[PDB]
């Protein structure tokens, strides 16, 4: 009476509160794993986006090394830099 | 025999976890390496291209610069390229210890 | 791009020096930004394992 009355059912109750919490927690984990991964994405995809400018800049610099302040390259390079930048502001 | 199931769960869990960390570690280091390269490999092409162009017929004035330039950009990538490799090589070496613990 | 539509002989030497500084500068600044970011990415790695 007492066993099959309150005891066993009580146990079956915690087994559920546990299995219940086990689940919510497992999902609380899946979330973090998704959140972390999303951050890591944003980061590298930014890294590389900054990369785009870097290279352009780095190039333009070398062009300045020709001395011809009038060289089409250095002039164009300088114009591109202003575009590459502008596009960086819109998407990102 | 519950302990059995337990103790090993413990071990494998923590190891398998470290392995992931290690894997993830590599990935980032790969990205860096490659990206670093893609950056230089990119300015470089523009400069080599320019050199090939500006010196169809010898350009006596820009000659000294072109030379200095060719050197810097080459010298530079050469270094950058090297470090990329070492970075990668080291990442490869990382898994070794874990790989043993696994076995 | 403006001051040298037609070559400006006087400002020529400055313009060059300037082009260098500003470019050189951003080049460095830009680089460090990347490393900073890359390091941030690396940060989650340990935790990501502990999670699993
Ligand atoms: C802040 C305009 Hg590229
Ligand atoms: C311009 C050779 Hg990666």
């Amino acid at each position: 009476g007492v066993v099959e009355g309150k005891l066993i059912p009580e146990l079956k109750n915690k087994l559920k509160s546990v299995q219940n919490f086990f689940t919510t927690l497992s999902n609380t984990v899946k979330q973090a794993n998704k959140d972390i991964d999303a951050a890591k994405l944003k980061l590298t995809t930014e890294i590389a986006a900054i990369g785009e400018i870097k290279t352009e800049t780095e190039t333009t610099r070398f062009y300045v090394d020709y001395d011809d302040l009038m060289l089409s390259l250095l002039k164009e390079a300088a114009k591109k830099m202003i575009n590459t930048c502008n596009e960086y502001q819109k998407r990102h | 025999l519950s302990r059995f199931k337990q103790e090993y769960s413990q071990a494998a869990s923590v190891l398998v976890g470290d392995i992931k960390t290690l894997l993830m570690d590599s990935q980032d280091k790969y990205f860096e390496a490659t990206q670093t390269v893609y950056e230089w490999c990119g300015v470089a092409t523009q400069l080599l291209a320019a050199y090939i162009l500006l010196f169809d017929e010898y350009n006596e004035k820009k000659a000294s610069a072109q030379k200095d330039i060719l050197i810097k950009v080459l010298d530079d990538g050469i270094t950058k390229l090297n470090e990329a490799q070492k970075s990668l090589l080291v990442s490869s070496q990382s898994f070794n210890n874990a790989s043993g613990k696994l076995l």
